[PDB]
DNA sequence: TGGAGAATCCCGGTGCCGAGGCCGCTCAATTGGTCGTAGACAGCTCTAGCACCGCTTAAACGCACGTACGCGCTGTCCCCCGCGTTTTAACCGCCAAGGGGATTACTCCC
DNA sequence: GGGAGTAATCCCCTTGGCGGTTAAAACGCGGGGGACAGCGCGTACGTGCGTTTAAGCGGTGCTAGAGCTGTCTACGACCAATTGAGCGGCCTCGGCACCGGGATTCTCCA
């Protein structure tokens, strides 16, 4: 059989660090799923655009984060480049 | 045009220092802005006279504002 | 050693500087794009796992439903802005009766 | 011989149909159409079962949208009961038919 | 015409999802025409699709870009 | 401050003759300014991020294109 | 206004089938180094934006007033719901033809 | 020297069918509550007139900041080696749907 890319291991990671007793359907696997792809897809396309629309060749984290400031509505988006800017800053730190 | 020009860039430069301070607007820019909102409100009003015309009436109230903001997919 | 690890995240990384690559979205891509945008899609799935777990222990259930999605997706207000134009599969509609409707006895 | 009042029933199936989730339009009838339909454009072409659940689930979502947008435009015309002039309004609103 | 299988107890189910209390019996076949409609978009995007992508058998993976040609996103069938 | 009564009760009446509206309410008024207030809203926001994110401090009018057409 | 009565909730036994670990590979992610250039930064120019002012004149504010219709009330009548009864098509379970797109080998040409 | 044309193949999935049967749509009717039509009133809205205000036009001054050139350097494309995370096969025992008897809870009407 072909091998086929899917999230769902990470999202159970996610699911495991947050409510531990709770268990998961293969339905709402699909559904999950198809959201974290349908997001990746939305703010990867808006980083591109946002990209080619100063004349520039590189997709950095500036673009990133104004994607998510651009496509994320409320305090999510607040929080959401929060968490970002926490990884990146601790990704770079690192030894 | 029917709103006038300078009450319109008041209106958008007030509503823009909330955002960003001494932020600065090109002409052409509010031009766009005003042509834009005079086009939105005018396909409002007559969804509105669609409405208000759906419910044997010809005065126009504001819960046909809400049936237009509600049945078109806005909040 | 792995830079999920290295970020600090559970998601991944590589994975996520792969599938930039493949999609032709710029002719050359950073080095923190990947970690931020995997922090991002790792906190939008905390919200909804946590919404939808909230969900599932009001409905006095184990196991995540679709059901228990939607109710979630469609409560939050930022949540159902964010995906307003979306559907779930085996979802349901929430509970509205309008009030002009009701036995006023 | 006991006999509900007109309306209750209406209020009970509205409670149970809201609170169900399984799919309402019967599987060979909506079957049927959809290759009624692909009959049409081109011919000898073959589906996916999976393509074919994916219709049913789109068509329920924007039939159950439209009859909640018919409903409201019901209301704000002072009746309780659905007419098509409320359809043909909550479809010029969004801008379907032109 | 396969159209005469949308029932009326089918489209009354609708309604109650949507929550009507009183249906008028003219709703029927403005529903019918409507649903015609909207399938013979979407079919129309979805076979478009898989004849340029070239295979006999159509796909749901190229329904669903076709819903999403129409800003009608489907989550849980590969999207 | 208090610059929404600049939108003011005859260019309210000249956008609603446009399109085609023969009678007016008095209470039109203050749900109109509302729903303009609410659009401008949401198109400033994105402008202003557009404005920021190529390091400058005068907002174009292409970048309100760019916001426009985000909405569609 | 209280009894009839039917619809809904609720807990115990049943079972069934599917989520979740466990094992074992394998191949794309990781290390390390190399090179070529994209953009970071400096700095120069000089367009376009913000502001102060005055003047003329169109536009709006304010109020009076006549009257057009919004809405509350009543009669009518009709068509749509509730439910009993009758026919019919979706489903189910399995089988069979059989086409179809990826999977090997055999072989060819720039 | 490697991509590609052609073909055989083991299947995997798609479509069509046939009988049972059984839920489920189809139909009919009683009858009743809402849709619809009409009238009264009184209240709010268009129209018009006099005045007052501010928008727009011109004219200018200052200067911030967009726009572009020069140069380089740290950072990302790019390639060989390698290796452990993450894929798939598979086993199970528990989560949750189902069924049934009974308590609970609205509702109708006399």
């Amino acid at each position: 059989k072909t091998r086929k890319e899917s999230y769902a291991i990470y999202v159970y990671k996610v699911l495991k660090q947050v409510h531990p007793d709770t268990g998961i359907s293969s339905k709402a696997m699909s559904i999950m799923n198809s959201f974290v792809n349908d997001v990746f897809e939305r703010i990867a396309g808006e980083a591109s655009r946002l990209a080619h629309y100063n004349k520039r060749s590189t997709i950095t984290s500036r673009e990133i984060q104004t994607a998510v400031r651009l496509l994320l509505p409320g305090e999510l988006a607040k929080h959401a480049v929060s968490e970002g800017t926490k990884a990146v800053t601790k990704y770079t730190s690192a030894k | 045009l029917l709103i006038r020009k300078l009450p319109f860039q008041r209106l958008v430069r007030e509503i823009a220092q909330d955002f960003k301070t001494d932020l600065r607007f090109q002409s052409s820019a509010v031009m766009a802005l005003q042509e834009a909102s005079e086009a939105y409100l005018v396909a409002l009003f007559e969804d509105t006279n669609l409405a208000a015309i759906h419910a044997k009436r010809v005065t126009i109230m504001p819960k046909d504002i809400q049936l237009a903001r509600r049945i078109r997919g806005e909040r | 050693k792995t830079r999920s690890s290295r970020a600090g995240l559970q998601f991944p990384v590589g994975r996520v500087h792969r599938l930039l690559r493949k999609g032709n979205y710029a002719e050359r891509v950073g080095a923190g794009a990947p970690v931020y945008l995997a922090a991002v899609l790792e906190y939008l799935t905390a919200e909804i796992l946590e919404l939808a777990g909230n969900a599932a222990r009001d409905n006095k259930k184990t196991r995540i439903i679709p059901r228990h999605l939607q109710l979630a997706v469609r409560n939050d207000e930022e949540l159902n802005k964010l995906l307003g134009r979306v559907t779930i599969a085996q979802g349901g509609v929430l509970p509205n009766i309008q009030s002009v409707l009701l036995p006023k006895k | 011989p006991h006999r509900y009042r007109p309306g209750t029933v209406a209020l009970r199936e509205i409670r149970r149909y809201q609170k169900s989730t399984e799919l309402l339009i019967r599987k060979l009838p909506f079957q049927r159409l959809v290759r009624e339909i692909a009959q049409d454009f081109k011919t000898d072409l073959r589906f996916q079962s999976s393509a074919v659940m994916a219709l049913q689930e789109a068509s329920e979502a924007y039939l159950v949208a439209l009859f909640e947008d018919t409903n409201l435009a019901a209301i704000h015309a002072k009746r309780v009961t659905i007419m098509p002039k409320d359809i043909q309004l909550a479809r010029r609103i969004r801008g379907e038919r032109a | 015409d396969n159209i005469q299988g949308i029932t009326k107890p089918a489209i009354r189910r609708l309604a109650r999802r949507g929550g009507v209390k009183r249906i008028s019996g003219l709703i029927y076949e403005e529903t019918r025409g409507v649903l015609k409609v909207f399938l013979e978009n979407v079919i129309r995007d979805a076979v478009t699709y898989t004849e340029h992508a070239k295979r006999k058998t159509v796909t749901a993976m190229d329904v669903v870009y076709a819903l999403k040609r129409q800003g009608r996103t489907l989550y849980g069938f590969g999207g």
